[PDB]
RNA sequence: UUGUUAGGACCUAAACUCAAUAACGAAAGUAAUUCUAGUCAUUUAUAAUACACGACAGCUAAGACCCAAACUGGGAUUAGAUACCCCACUAUGCUUAGCCAUAAACCUAAAUAAUUAAUUAACAAAACUAUUUGCCAGAGAACUACUAGCCAUAGCUUAAAACUCAAAGGAC
């Protein structure tokens, strides 16, 4: 439930001293705003630490660790397919929700009008 | 005139006005059972309106008793009594997931 | 002749009542890949979605069943001077209506 | 029958014993999380002290003294004290709210210790001090 | 023209047609490529078709109400009228 | 040269004027018709404004007596299980045949409400149309 | 302080995830507005920019929940298009 | 010194959540709990040279002191840094009396009774009638000079002129 915004204003018709003094006009816009950008977080940040830890024991001698690297460029080559495969599809495909444009355009389909007609 | 000309009168189909899980009930801070239900099991924190669905004046009321009660040696302030936490659940929130 | 006054108060819109949670018949006129056009003789139709079940069946001129809940989708929103209206209502289609 | 979040309640019978040890009884490891230091104390169920640790013993200076990193090798230093002390399981109270408020339960885990609960303790005054004065910048 | 007014009497005269039969193919109700090798006509072409000039979001709707009457049952009328609009490409 | 001034007057009472003035020499052919057949009301502009204060609209809220007994019939036994059909235009509902019958015996005299709903309840019980008397 | 120890604020490790009783923690804190309180308490807010920040908080709610009306309200005319070509 | 204390003492200071609430009071202001005392009828508007109040800072005497903190000292920054950042610490914020009477004390909108059509300078929080009091009459000089009153003595209220300019100002 959306706030009251009843006697909040400061109006001939509020007798007491407003509650809420708004920066600018409380008007819904018939645009949305641009979503900030989002990013991911590392991966395979454990697989690497295990990789560099198996060498300081082996003064970074990549005979001991053979194993380990092999685990790293696992990790690797499957998070490569993965940011290639999901940047292909799920972000061409938008299925979930509308964007910030698609939004707006819905939005001017059917805008706010705080005038008379 | 006529006869089919409709009639002055109050609206038949008027729905009722719903009323909170408190109405016309009594809040007292002995009741420490019913308190707890608008607080959190964690913090021991009172929930806002949004969250307990209570209106203005039982809001107040569950207010008043919790502080009364918590101040009077009846009820906990930093958390839930363990003895509340399998009761009903009033409130909506989802700590988990 | 009969007048306006006698013809409202005797229509079958004036005998539903409220609209909310009423069982009513309505006729699909459009169809749009998985979207159903229903007429159900109010002033706007409803949209509704092909159901799984029998979906074949729902083709244009099939008279279906529906439980009504809005005559017209409208609602007024901050900072507005009127309402702001979808031109279509709100139903929930049940099923095909038996023949009979 | 499914996982209480909830602790056990003290004074009560329950069936969840750790090592052989109820709740009560699991050791404690007292992290204080803050914006330069994060210091770490494990103490037993007597309150007796076990392992002492932070990123400053470790042996970190000024800015490195806050980081991530730097509280994950006080927490695995902790641990290492108390494995040799003898201790198994933790009770994480985790005090503060700073950087290495997850890094020093992550160390923990890797040093060998095993968590089995964690609360948390920042200081919350209901109505207090008055806090120094905000910084312009 | 009884389109006079709107600007684009011979654009909007095309898309009357192709909207009606659209309607009577979806009111009366097979593989669709009857022709292969063959592009849709470029703007440059259709205005000369139409002998006036249009816009690329004007072509770009003739093109999508176009390939709606090829999804729908097409009777031989229908695949003669697409064909008007289909250019061999000399591949 | 014309009035393209469609914030005072109307078109007609500015193509009148366009010819006193001498402006306009032939008149247009829709004006004779307009003098001889106008519109009930002068097709002037008026800028819409909002109502203040205690000003209100004047529309009558559409009740019938029938919406009493109808209101009572949907709360006791919600909306009648057979479909509304609202597009014939002599349709018959369960609840209209109960609004029927009860202002039958209405008209015979009884005059204690709980008397005429329950007494209709077995007229159409007889009838054999099912109601379902449904709290929920 | 005269409380008991180890009911508030205490969750419990399920099976070894550690990490998940962490974020399940946070996720509390965060909800019951315990962490807010402890970010602003590190230095003094004064009375009249508490005041300054409230109003400004409520008045942002209220649109962008608004906001979230109109655009589900909206949301189901977003379909295909039944008349395309006229 | 630090961390922990389901150890002891203290009762200084301030009142999380509730509060997405919008109540009370003439305004200033007021939201931890409990109890006591307590706001209320003049038709209404309209008052000073009278009476009673009035955030914060400040003054006087005696206390309090957790924390905060003008000043001051030390560290850093800079060409300099009597600053912005870091540390320490005082006047002071608290209590008991008295004084001072100032705020962007502004919701910049006096109070009261209407009206919503016969009605866009712009912007802001739509326009507008009647009643009564107060106040305003280009800008700067000027929250100044002089006068009188005041517990006020580097103070408050009251408040000019010479002289200068042809603009200043408001909104876009
Ligand atoms: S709605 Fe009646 S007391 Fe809350
Ligand atoms: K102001
Ligand atoms: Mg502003
Ligand atoms: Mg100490
Ligand atoms: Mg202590
Ligand atoms: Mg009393
Ligand atoms: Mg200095
Ligand atoms: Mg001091
Ligand atoms: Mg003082
Ligand atoms: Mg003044
Ligand atoms: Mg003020
Ligand atoms: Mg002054
Ligand atoms: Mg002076
Ligand atoms: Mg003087």
């Amino acid at each position: 439930a959306t706030p009251s915004l009843r006697g909040r204003l400061a109006r001939f018709a509020n007798p007491g001293k407003p509650i809420l003094k708004p920066n600018k006009p409380l008007i819904l816009a018939n645009r949305v705003g641009n979503r900030r950008r989002e990013k991911g977080e590392a991966t395979c940040i454990t697989e690497m630490s295990m990789m560099m830890a198996c060498w300081k024991q082996n003064e970074f001698r990549d005979e001991a660790c053979r194993k380990e690297i092999q685990d790293f460029f696992d990790c690797s080559s499957r998070a490569q397919e993965a940011r290639k495969m999901r940047s292909i599809q799920e972000s061409l495909g938008q299925s979930e929700s509308l964007s910030p444009h698609k939004m707006t355009k819905l939005l001017q389909r059917f805008p706010n009008k705080s005038h008379l007609i | 005139s006529n006869e089919d000309l409709p009639v002055p009168m109050e609206n038949p189909y008027k729905e009722p006005l719903k009323k909170c899980v408190l109405c016309e009930k009594r809040v007292d801070y002995k009741n420490v059972q019913l308190l707890s239900q608008f607080i959190s099991p964690f913090t021991g924190c009172i929930y806002g309106r949004h969250i307990t669905g209570l209106c203005g004046k039982k809001q107040r009321e569950i207010t008043k008793a919790i502080k009364r009660a918590q101040k009077m040696g009846f009820m906990p302030v930093t958390y839930k009594d363990p003895a509340y936490l399998k009761d009903p659940r009033v409130c909506n929130i989802r700590y988990r997931e | 002749v009969e007048s306006f006054a006698s013809m409202l108060r005797h229509s079958p819109l004036t005998q539903l009542g409220p609209a909310k949670d009423k069982l009513v018949i309505g006729r699909i006129f459009h169809i749009v890949e998985d979207d159903l056009y229903i007429d159900f003789g109010g002033k706007f139709h409803c949209v509704c979605k092909r159901p799984d079940v029998d979906g074949e069946k729902y083709q244009r001129g099939t008279r279906v069943r529906l439980r009504l809940l809005d005559l017209e989708l409208t609602s007024r929103f901050l900072g507005g001077t009127t309402d702001t209206t979808i031109l279509e209502a709100d139903a929930v289609l049940l099923g095909l209506q038996e023949i009979r | 029958s499914r996982f209480s979040l909830y602790p056990p309640v003290p004074g009560q019978e329950s069936s969840l014993q750790w090592a052989g040890m109820k709740f009560e009884d699991v050791p404690i490891a007292h992290i204080k999380a803050t914006y330069n230091n994060t210091q770490i104390q494990v103490v037993s169920a007597t309150n007796a002290s076990l392992a002492r640790a932070s990123c400053g013993t470790e042996g970190f200076r000024n800015a490195k003294k806050g980081t991530g990193i730097a509280a994950q090798t006080a927490g695995i230093a902790a641990a290492a004290k108390a494995t040799g002390k003898g201790v198994t399981h933790i009770r994480v109270v985790v005090k503060g709210m700073g950087p290495g408020r997850w890094s020093a339960i992550k160390g923990l885990t890797m040093g060998g210790l095993e968590v089995i609960s964690i609360t948390d303790n920042t200081p919350v005054p209901h109505x207090g001090c008055r806090p120094r004065k905000a910084r312009r910048l | 023209h009884f389109l006079f007014y709107t600007g684009k009497q011979s654009y909007y005269s095309l898309m009357h047609d192709v909207y009606g039969k659209v309607m009577q193919l979806e009111k009366h109700r097979a593989e669709s490529r009857d022709l292969i090798g063959s592009r849709w006509l470029i703007k440059e072409e259709l205005e000369e078709m139409l002998v006036e000039k249009l816009s690329d979001e004007d072509y770009a709707q003739f093109i999508r109400l176009l390939e709606k009457l090829l999804t729908l049952p097409c009777g031989p009328a229908e695949e003669e009228f697409v064909q008007r609009f289909r250019r061999s490409v000399t591949i | 040269a014309g009035s393209r001034l469609e914030t005072v007057g109307s078109v007609f009472s500015r193509t009148r004027d366009l010819m006193r003035a001498g402006v306009l020499k032939e008149k247009p052919l829709w004006y004779d018709i307009y003098k001889a057949f106008p519109p009930l009301r002068e097709p002037v502009f008026r800028r819409p404004r909002l109502r203040y204060g205690k000003a209100k609209a004047d529309i009558q809220d559409i009740f019938y007596q029938e919406d009493q007994i109808r209101a009572k019939f949907f709360a006791t036994y919600g909306s009648g299980q057979k479909a509304f059909d609202l597009f014939n235009p002599n349709f018959k509902s369960t609840c209209q045949r109960f609004v029927e019958k009860y202002t039958e015996l209405q008209n015979l005299g009884e005059t204690d409400e709980e008397k005429l709903f329950v007494e209709t309840g077995k007229a159409l019980l007889a009838e054999g149309i099912i109601l379902r008397r449904v709290r929920e | 302080a005269k409380h008991l120890k180890f009911i508030a604020r205490t969750v419990m490790v399920q099976e070894g995830n550690v990490e998940g009783a962490y974020r399940t923690l946070n996720r509390i804190l965060t909800t019951d507005g315990l962490t807010e309180v402890i970010s602003r308490r590190r230095y003094y807010e004064k009375p009249c920019r508490r005041r300054q920040r409230e109003s400004y908080e409520t008045c942002r709610r209220i649109y962008n929940m608004e906001m979230a009306r109109k655009i589900n309200f909206l949301m189901r005319k977003n379909r295909a298009d039944p008349w395309l070509g006229c």
